[PDB]
C-alpha cells in the first residue's frame, strides 16, 4: 500500500516553482536535496534555489538554503565529500555550494568557457572511489567533462559526444551502472538512448537504441545486485507516455509499458527490490511497477491532492520512502509497504525467470505474427 | 598629507556618456 | 629636453606590449580558425562517403522495382487481350448454341 | 515383286508406329521417340543400299509398275521421316535423368527448371500441342512420385514442428517454381497457337496436373498444424489456475491424445481410402477440439466479466490472439464488440478532451518549458503523440475486430470521429506560420556587444536607462527551434540554418556576457541597497566600468573577443565577491558598534571590542578597499560619541578620579592604513587615543563640573 | 643621459613598425580564413539540405513502386481467379452441347 | 660526402635493377609475311589478331605499385609506336595493294578498322604528358625524412597536370593510394632502420616531430590537388557519367600507430624521468627494475607492423604495460602512506613532501593524499597569520629597530631589510604552499584564497616609496650609500659623490 508520509513546502524559496532534481545523500540517508527552476514572478528573488531538507527532524523549514545567480537544473551530493552540494545550472556554470560557509552564494563556479559547459547541464554525477572520484557532468550540446572537485577552473577531461556523421547528440539525462567508472547510458531529447564508454582506446558513443518516439525524460541503470546480476539492464521514460525496459545486449525494447495517461516524466530503479520501479505520469500518479507479480498493471498507484503535474521521482537508499516532486514545489514523501519494498529470497531468480519468459513470449509473438 | 578620495561616476550619465559613445561611432 | 624623451620612451614601450599581445592573439586564433575549417571539411568528406553509398543503393532497388513493375504490367495486358477473345468467342458461339437449340426445337 | 510387297510390308507396320502420350511415363515417351527415329534412320540406310535400287531397276525393265508405284507412294517413309526429325531437335537432351535421382528438394527445383527451359525448344518444331500438354502431365506425375518418395523418407508427419515447416515451404516453393514456370511456358505455347490459327482448331487447355491433388492435401496439412500449435500456445498459457482443477488437465491430456489419433492415421496417402481416412481423422479432431474452443469461450466470458477499462479488454483480447480466426470466438467477439466500441468511443472522447484545453493553457507546455523545450516544437510534439496515440487506438481496434469493421453504424461513426480527430491534429499548419513568422522577423546578430536602452520603471518618474548584451533571447529560441525540427524530419529553410549557426558559434561569447551584466546588474543594486559604503567600493567599481567603457566599442566579429570577456568575467566575479565580503564584515561592525553602548563599564572589554573593530578595519585594509580612512574617520567620530555618552554615564555614576578617568581615555583609537611601515612619523596622544572625548561631550563640560563639585 | 634615451627610442621605434607591419600581414591572414572558413560551412549545409530532400524524393518513388506492384499483383492473381472461373463455366457449356448434339444423334 | 654518395648511388643501381627484374612486358609481336590470295587473307587475319591481342591491353590499377603503372603505360606507348612503324612498312602496304587489286575488300576493311590501333594510339599519346618523367624514383630512393618530403611535393606537382591529359579521376585516385602504398612501405623501412625502440627520447622525438611534418606535407598537397581535381571535375561534366569520391589511403594506419607509440612514449618518458630522479631499501629498486620490465615487454613487440596480429600484439603489450604501471603506482602510493610511521613533526614532513612532489602529477597518488594537505593548508595559515602578526607591529616599535640600533645599521636600510626579511618568509610560505598542493594550486579550493592574501600582501610590502621619500629629503649618508647598492635601488649619481 501506497500512504503519505511527510510533506516539504518552504514558504518563501519553494513558491511558484517546479522542482528538477532530486538527491539523498551517501553518507547521510535522511537528507535531500531538492534543486528549484526560475519563479517568472519574481524576478528580484535568485533564478536557482537548492534546498536541503531533513527526514529525521520534525521542523517544516529547510535544514539548508543555497541560492546561484542563474537557475539550477541539476543538482547532486557529493558522494564522497561530505560538506558539499554541486549543482548544474542553466548557463552552464558548475557551482558548488558548501555548508560550512556563511554565504548561500556558492564558494566555487565553472568558467563559461569552450573548455568547459556553455549549454544548460542536466545530468551531474560523483564517481570512483575514496582515492579516485572526479565529478562527470554533460551539458545539452553532448559535451561531457570530467573534473575533480577542487580544481573547478578547468576540466581534467573533456570531448564532445557524437555517434554518426559527426552529429552532436543532445544528451538529456545520463545513469551509471552499479560498480563502473568507465561504461555509462545517456538519453536524448532526440529519442535515442546510447551507451558510451569515458576513456579508452574507445572513448565516445559505443552503441545506438532507435525505440522512442519522443524526447527522453530519464534513464536510470539497475541498482540492486543479488545473486544473478541484472547491471546490463536499464529502464527509461520518454515524451511518448511510455517506459521502455532496456539491456544492453539487444538493441531493441524488451518491454514498452503504456502509461495510457498524460505524458511520463520520470523513472527510476528501486535499489533494494530487483524487479520494482517507479515512474511519475503528468497528472499527479506516481505508479510502481513490480515486474515479477504483474507486468501488464501498475501494482500500485497513489494521486497526489489536486493532480499537478508531476517532475522528479528519487528512491532512498533504504528503498522503502519515496520522494517525488511537483509542478508547486510541495516534495512529497510517500512510504511504501514492506510487501511491496523488502524481497523475498529467490526474488532474484524469479526475476531470471519473469525475464525470460518476457523474452521467449514477445519474440515468439513477433515472429510468429511476422511470418 | 591626506590625499582627496577617488570615486566612480553616477551610473545613469556614465552609460548615457556611452550610449552617446555607441550613437555617433 | 630628457623629460620629452622618457615620455616618447614609455609611449613607446606601451604601445610595443599592447600590439605585441594583439599579435600573439592573432596568430592563436588564426590557427583555431584553421583547425576548425580543416574539421569541417573532414565532416564534409565522409559524409560524401557514406550516403553516397547509400544513394547508389537506392538507386539500385528503384529501377529493380521498375522491372518488376514493368513485367507484371506486360503480363497483365496479355493476360487482357486473351479474356477478351475468350469472352467474345464464348458469346458468339453461345449464339450459335442457341440458334441450334431453336432449331431442334421446331 | 513378292519380296517388294514383303518389304512394303515390313515397313508399314513400322511406319504407322505411333504410342499414345496419356499412357506411361514420359521418359517412356523419349526413349520410344529416339528408338523410332533410329529405327527409321536404320531403315533409311538400309533402303539407299544399291542393290536395293537395282532389284528397282529390274523390275522397272520387267515393266512390273504397280510395285515401283507402291514402293514410291504407299510406303509412308517421307512423312514418317518429317516427323521424326521436326522432333528431333526437341528430344536430343532431356533432364528428368536428374530429377529421378535427385534427393533434394532445391535439386528438384533447378531439374524443374532444366526440363522448363528446355521446353523451350518447341517453336522450332511442329510437335502437337496436345502431346505437349500430355507431356507436361507426365512430367507433373513423375515430379509427384518423386517428391512423394522424398516426403516418405523425410517422414514430416512425427517430427518437430519448425523443420517440417520449413521442408513444406520448399515444397510450396517448389510448386511455385512449377507454377510460373509452366505461365511462362503456357505464354510460349499462346504465341505459338498465334502462328497457327487455320492449322489447329483446340484453343483450350483444361490440364489437371497430377501432384496438384497432393499439393492440396500438403496445404490442408499445413493449416491443420499451425491451427494445432496454436492451440497448443493458449492451452499452455491461459489454462493456469489463476490465484487445480480437472479441467485444465483433461484439456492438456486431450489435445495431447487427438494429436497422437491423428498422428496414428497417414496423411501422406492420395488415395480415395487415404482421403477418407483424412476426412475421418479431421471430423474426429473437430469433435475433440470444439469441447475445448467451448471451455475457451466460457471462460473468455467470466474473464470479460470483470474486465471494466478499454486496455483492459484490450490487454486479454490479445491473451487470445492466436485464435481469432476459428470460428467460434468470433461470435463471443461480435457480442462483445458494442461495448468495445462505446469505450473506445469514450477513449477517443477523452482525448478529445485532452486536446481541447490548447497547449498555452496547459501543463505540457509548463513543463516542457521546464525540461528546455521551446514552445512551438513542444506543441508540435504534443499533437504528435495525441495522434500517435489515436493511431494506435485505430490499429488496436482493427486488430481486434477484424478488417471489414467499417460496415457498421458504430464503426463508421467512429471511424468518422477518428478521421475528424486527425484533421483536426495536423502539424504542417503550426511548422509554416512559425516559419513565416521568422522569415518575417528576420533576425541575425551583427554589430557591437552592448546597448543601451531606456525604459519606464514603475516608481520612478525619470525614464532609468539599462544596459543589456546585444543577443536576442529569440535568437536563442530559434537556434532551439532549428536544432529540434532538423531532427523531425521537417525541411526548414536555408537562412534560418545558417542563422542558427552563426547564433550556435558566436553562442558562447554571448551568455558570459549576459552573465556577467546581470552580476554586475544585482551587484550595483546591493551596494545601492545600503549607501553608507559606497565609497568603498569606489576602485573596483570605478575599474569595471572603465572595462565596460573599453568594451563596448567591440564589434561581435572582432577577434578581441575572446580574452576580452574572459577577463570581464574574472573581474566582475571579483567585484561581486568584494561586495559581497564587505557586506558581511561592515554588518559584523555595526553589531560592535552597537554593543558599545550596552557593554559595561569596564577597561578589559572595551579594549576587545576595539581590538575586534581593529582588526575587522584591518581586514578591510589587507584588501585595500578605496576611501579606508574616510570610512573610518566618519566611524571614528561614532565611537567618540558613543564613547563620550558613556563617559557620562560612567561620570555621572561616580557623582581614584583619574583611574576611573583612564578606562575610556586611554583607549586605542582606530588605525586605517596601519600597513604602511618604514615612515618614522609617531602619532601623538590624540590622535592615538581619545583624548578629545570632552569635546564630544553630550551635555557640554557641565556634567564634568557636576564631578568636579563633589570633591 | 640623452644618448642612452635616444637609443632606446630608436631601438622602440624600428621594432615597432617592423612588427606592427608584421601584425598587419597577420590581419590580413586572419580576415582571408575568417571569410575561407565561413564559406566552407555555408558549402556544406546547402549540400546537406539539397542532398537530404533528393533522399527523401527516392525515398517516396520507392514506397510509391512498392504499392503500385501490391496493387497489381492483386489484380493478376483475382484476375486469374476469373480465368479459371470462366474457362471452367465454358467447358461445362461444351459439355452441354456436346449433349444436344447427342439430343440430335438419336 | 663521397662514401655515403657512393652507397646511395650503389643502393640506386640495386634499386634499377629491381624493377628491371620485376618489370611487367609486353610480348614482342612480329608481322610475318609470305617468302595465293587466300594465303594472304590468313596472313593478315594472324596480324589482325596479334594486333588486336596488343591493342586491347588494360590494367586493373586498384594492384600493384604506382611504378608497375608507370612502366606499364610508357611500354605500351612504346610498343604502339613500334607497331605503328611496322604497319607503315613499304612491303605491309605492297601486300594489302595488291590484296586490293584482288577485290578481297574483308581483309582491307578488318585491317584499316577492326584492328584498333587508332583509338589506342590517341588514348596512350593522350595519357603520355603525365606519364613521362615522373619522379617515383627519388621516393623509392630516399632514406632521409626531408628528402622524401621533397620527393612527395614534387610527385604532388608532378599530379597538377591532370588538365592536360583526359585521365579518369577514378583512376588518377587509384594511382594516388598506390603513392600512399608505396609511401607508407618506404617509411616503414626508413623507420625499420632507426630503429625507434631502442633510441633515447630526444632522437626519438626529432624523428617523430619530422615524420609527422611529413604527414602534414602528404595532407595540405592532398588537399590542394583535390581542389584541382574539383576544378578538372566541375568542367568536364558530360565526360562522366558517375563519379565517387572515396580513398582509404594506406599510410593513414601507419600514422595513427606512430601516433599511438608518441603518446606511449610521452608517457614513458614522464614517468621514469620522476621515478629515476626522485626514488633514489627493497620497494625503490622493486620499482624501477618493474618499470624497466614493463617498458622492456613492450619494447619486445614489433610495434612497426601494421597488420592485425601485430595490432593485437601491441594491444596486449600495452594491456600488459598498464597493468604493471598500475601496481608500481599503488605500490608508491603505499610506500607515500608511510609517512606518518616516519614523520611525526610538520617540517620534516614538508621536506619529504617537497622531495617527493614530482609524483604528484599523477592523478592517482594526487587523489590519494587528500586529508593530508587539509592540515598542511591549515599550518600554513596559522603561519601566514603569525606573519601579519609580525607586521601588525610596526619597526619603530619592534625590537628590530632596537638590535639595528646596537648593531650599527641605519634605521632606514634596516626598515628594508625588515621588509625585505618579510617579504622573504612569505614567499617561502608561497613555495611551501605550492608543493603542498602541487602544480597549478592558484586555482585550488584552499590555495586561491592564500595566493590572493599573498598578492595583496605583498602590494603592502614594497619599499620603493621609502627610498624615493629618503632621496628626496637627503636633495650615516655613507651608511645608506652603501647599504641601498646591495639591495639594487639605483641610487642617484650626485648621492655617491
Amino acid at each position: 500500500k501506497l500512504s503519505l508520509n511527510r510533506q516539504f513546502f518552504d514558504e518563501r524559496w519553494s513558491k511558484h516553482r517546479v522542482v528538477s532534481c532530486l538527491d539523498w545523500s551517501s553518507q547521510y540517508p535522511e537528507l535531500l536535496v531538492a534543486s528549484y527552476n526560475n519563479n517568472e514572478d519574481a524576478p528580484h528573488e535568485p533564478d536557482g534555489v537548492a534546498l536541503v531538507w531533513n527526514m529525521k527532524y520534525k521542523k517544516t523549514t529547510p535544514e539548508y538554503v543555497f541560492h546561484c545567480q542563474s537557475a539550477v537544473m541539476s543538482a547532486t551530493f557529493a558522494k564522497f565529500h561530505p560538506n558539499l552540494v554541486v549543482g548544474g545550472t542553466y548557463s552552464g556554470q558548475i557551482v558548488l555550494w558548501d555548508n560550512r560557509s556563511n554565504k548561500r552564494t556558492p564558494v566555487q563556479r565553472t568558467p563559461l568557457s569552450a573548455a568547459a559547459h556553455t549549454h544548460p547541464v542536466y545530468c551531474v554525477n560523483v564517481v570512483g572511489t575514496q582515492n579516485a572520484h572526479n565529478l562527470i557532468s554533460i551539458s545539452t550540446d553532448g559535451k561531457i567533462c570530467s573534473w575533480s572537485l577542487d580544481m573547478l577552473s578547468h576540466p581534467q577531461d573533456s570531448m564532445e559526444l557524437v555517434h554518426k556523421q559527426s552529429k552532436a547528440v543532445a544528451v538529456t539525462s545520463m545513469s551509471f551502472p552499479v560498480g563502473d567508472v568507465n561504461n555509462f547510458v545517456v538519453g536524448s531529447e532526440e529519442g535515442s538512448v546510447y551507451t558510451a564508454c569515458r576513456h579508452g582506446s574507445k572513448a565516445g558513443i559505443s552503441e545506438m537504441f532507435e525505440g522512442h518516439q519522443g524526447p527522453i525524460t530519464g534513464i536510470h541503470c539497475h541498482a540492486a545486485v543479488g545473486a544473478v546480476d541484472f547491471s546490463h539492464l536499464f529502464v527509461t521514460s520518454s515524451f511518448d507516455w511510455t517506459v521502455k525496459l532496456w539491456s544492453t545486449k539487444n538493441n531493441k525494447p524488451l518491454y514498452s509499458f503504456e502509461d495510457n495517461a498524460g505524458y511520463v516524466y520520470d523513472v527510476m530503479w528501486s535499489p533494494t527490490h530487483p524487479a520494482l520501479f517507479a515512474c511519475v505520469d503528468g497528472m499527479g500518479r506516481l505508479d510502481l511497477w513490480n515486474l515479477n507479480n504483474d507486468t501488464e498493471v501498475p501494482t500500485a498507484s497513489i494521486s497526489v491532492e489536486g493532480n499537478p503535474a508531476l517532475n522528479r521521482v528519487r528512491w532512498t537508499h533504504s528503498g522503502r520512502e519515496i520522494a517525488v516532486g511537483d509542478s508547486e514545489g510541495q516534495i512529497v514523501i510517500y512510504d511504501v509497504g514492506e510487501q511491496i519494498a523488502v524481497p523475498r529470497n529467490d526474488e532474484w531468480a524469479r526475476f531470471g525467470r519473469t525475464l525470460a519468459e518476457i523474452n521467449a513470449n514477445r519474440a515468439d509473438a513477433e515472429e510468429e505474427a511476422a511470418t | 598629507v591626506h590625499d582627496k578620495e577617488l570615486a566612480a561616476e553616477d551610473e545613469q550619465v556614465f552609460l548615457m556618456k556611452q550610449q552617446s559613445l555607441l550613437a555617433k561611432q | 629636453n630628457l623629460d620629452s624623451v622618457l615620455s616618447e620612451n614609455q609611449e613607446h614601450e606601451v604601445e610595443l606590449e599592447l600590439l605585441r599581445e594583439d599579435n600573439e592573439q592573432l596568430l592563436t586564433q588564426y590557427e583555431r580558425e584553421k583547425a576548425l575549417r580543416r574539421q569541417a571539411e573532414e565532416k564534409f568528406i565522409e559524409f560524401e562517403d557514406a550516403l553516397e553509398q547509400e544513394k547508389k543503393e537506392l538507386q539500385i532497388q528503384v529501377e529493380h522495382y521498375e522491372f518488376q513493375t514493368r513485367q507484371l504490367e506486360l503480363k497483365a495486358k496479355n493476360y487482357a487481350d486473351q479474356i477478351s477473345r475468350l469472352e467474345e468467342r464464348e458469346s458468339e458461339m453461345k449464339k450459335e448454341y442457341n440458334a441450334l437449340h431453336q432449331r431442334h426445337t421446331e | 515383286q513378292s519380296g517388294v510387297n514383303r518389304w512394303i510390308r515390313e515397313i508399314q507396320k513400322v511406319t504407322k508406329l505411333d504410342r499414345d502420350p496419356a499412357s506411361g511415363t514420359a521418359l517412356q515417351e523419349i526413349s520410344f521417340w529416339l528408338n523410332l527415329e533410329r529405327a527409321l534412320y536404320r531403315i533409311q540406310e538400309k533402303r539407299e543400299s544399291p542393290e536395293v535400287l537395282l532389284t528397282l531397276d529390274i523390275l522397272k525393265h520387267g515393266k512390273r509398275f504397280h510395285a515401283t508405284v507402291s514402293f514410291d507412294t504407299d510406303t509412308g517413309l517421307k512423312q514418317a521421316l518429317e516427323t521424326v526429325n521436326d522432333y528431333n531437335p526437341l528430344m536430343k537432351d532431356f533432364p528428368l535423368n536428374d530429377l529421378l535421382s535427385a534427393t533434394e528438394l532445391d535439386k528438384i527445383r533447378q531439374a524443374l527448371v532444366a526440363i522448363f527451359t528446355h521446353l523451350r525448344k518447341i517453336r522450332n518444331t511442329k510437335y502437337p500441342i496436345q502431346r505437349a500438354l500430355r507431356l507436361v502431365e507426365a512430367i507433373s506425375r513423375d515430379l509427384s512420385s518423386q517428391l512423394l518418395k522424398v516426403l516418405g523418407t523425410r517422414k514430416l508427419m512425427h517430427v518437430a514442428y519448425e523443420e517440417f515447416e520449413k521442408v513444406m515451404v520448399a515444397c510450396f516453393e517448389v510448386f511455385q517454381t512449377w507454377d510460373d514456370e509452366y505461365e511462362k511456358l503456357q505464354v510460349l505455347l499462346r504465341d505459338i497457337v498465334k502462328r497457327k490459327r487455320e492449322e489447329n482448331l483446340k484453343m483450350v487447355w483444361r490440364i489437371n496436373p497430377a501432384h496438384r491433388k497432393l499439393q492440396a492435401r500438403l496445404d490442408q496439412m499445413r493449416k491443420f498444424r499451425r491451427q494445432h500449435e496454436q492451440l497448443r500456445a493458449v492451452i499452455v498459457r491461459v489454462l493456469r489456475p489463476q490465484v487445480f482443477d480437472a479441467a485444465d488437465a483433461n484439456a492438456i491430456e486431450e489435445v495431447n491424445l487427438a494429436y497422437e489419433n491423428v498422428k496414428e492415421v497417414d496423411g501422406l496417402d492420395v488415395s480415395k481410402e487415404g482421403t477418407e481416412a483424412w476426412e475421418a481423422a479431421m471430423k474426429r479432431y473437430d469433435e475433440r477440439i470444439d469441447r475445448v474452443e467451448t471451455r475457451i469461450t466460457a471462460r473468455l466470458r467470466d474473464q470479460l466479466g470483470t474486465a471494466k477499462n478499454a486496455n483492459e479488454m484490450f490487454r486479454i483480447f490479445s491473451r487470445f490472439n492466436a485464435l481469432f480466426v476459428r470460428p467460434h470466438i468470433r461470435g463471443a467477439i461480435r457480442e462483445y464488440q458494442t461495448q468495445l466500441i462505446q469505450r473506445v468511443k469514450d477513449d477517443i472522447e477523452s482525448l478529445h478532451d485532452k486536446f481541447k484545453v490548447q497547449y498555452p493553457q496547459s501543463q505540457a507546455c509548463k513543463m516542457s518549458h521546464v525540461r528546455d523545450l521551446p514552445p512551438v516544437s513542444g506543441s508540435i510534439i504534443w499533437a504528435k503523440q495525441i495522434d500517435r496515440q489515436l493511431t494506435a487506438y485505430m490499429k488496436r481496434v482493427e486488430d481486434v475486430l477484424g478488417k471489414g469493421w467499417e460496415n457498421h453504424v458504430e464503426g463508421q461513426k467512429l471511424k468518422q470521429d477518428g478521421d475528424s480527430f486527425r484533421m483536426k491534429l495536423n502539424t504542417q499548419e503550426i511548422f509554416d506560420d512559425w516559419a513565416r513568422k521568422v522569415q518575417q522577423r528576420n533576425l541575425g546578430v551583427s554589430g557591437r556587444i552592448f546597448t543601451i536602452e531606456s525604459t519606464r520603471v514603475r516608481g520612478r518618474t525619470g525614464n532609468v536607462l539599462k544596459l543589456k548584451v546585444n543577443f536576442l533571447p529569440e535568437i536563442i529560441t530559434l537556434s532551439k527551434e532549428v536544432r529540434n525540427l532538423k531532427w523531425l524530419g521537417f525541411r526548414v529553410p536555408l537562412a534560418i540554418v545558417n542563422k542558427a549557426h552563426q547564433a550556435n558559434q558566436l553562442y558562447p561569447f554571448a551568455i558570459s556576457l549576459i552573465e556577467s551584466v546581470r552580476t554586475y546588474e544585482r551587484t550595483c543594486e546591493k551596494v545601492e541597497e545600503r549607501n553608507t559604503i559606497s565609497l568603498l567600493v569606489a576602485g573596483l567599481k570605478k575599474e569595471v566600468q572603465a572595462l565596460i567603457a573599453e568594451g563596448i566599442a567591440l564589434v561581435w566579429e572582432s577577434y578581441k573577443l575572446d580574452p576580452y570577456v574572459q577577463r570581464l568575467a574574472e573581474t566582475v566575479f571579483n567585484f561581486q565577491e568584494k561586495v559581497d565580503d564587505l557586506l558581511i564584515i561592515e554588518e559584523k561592525i555595526d553589531l560592535e558598534v552597537r554593543s558599545l553602548e550596552t557593554c559595561m563599564y569596564d577597561h578589559k572589554t572595551f579594549s576587545e571590542i576595539l581590538n575586534r573593530v581593529q582588526k575587522a578595519v584591518d581586514d578591510l585594509n589587507l584588501h585595500s578597499y578605496s576611501n579606508l580612512p574616510i570610512w573610518v574617520n566618519k566611524l571614528d567620530m561614532e565611537i567618540e560619541r558613543i564613547l563620550g555618552v558613556r563617559l557620562q554615564a560612567g561620570l555621572r555614576a561616580w557623582t581614584e578620579m583619574f583611574a576611573w578617568k583612564m578606562v575610556v581615555l586611554s583607549l586605542p583609537r582606530i588605525q586605517s592604513q596601519r600597513y604602511q611601515v618604514g615612515v618614522h612619523y609617531e602619532l601623538t596622544e590624540e590622535e592615538k587615543f581619545y583624548r578629545n572625548a570632552l569635546t564630544r561631550m553630550p551635555d557640554g563640560p557641565v556634567a564634568l563640573e557636576e564631578s568636579y563639585s563633589a570633591v
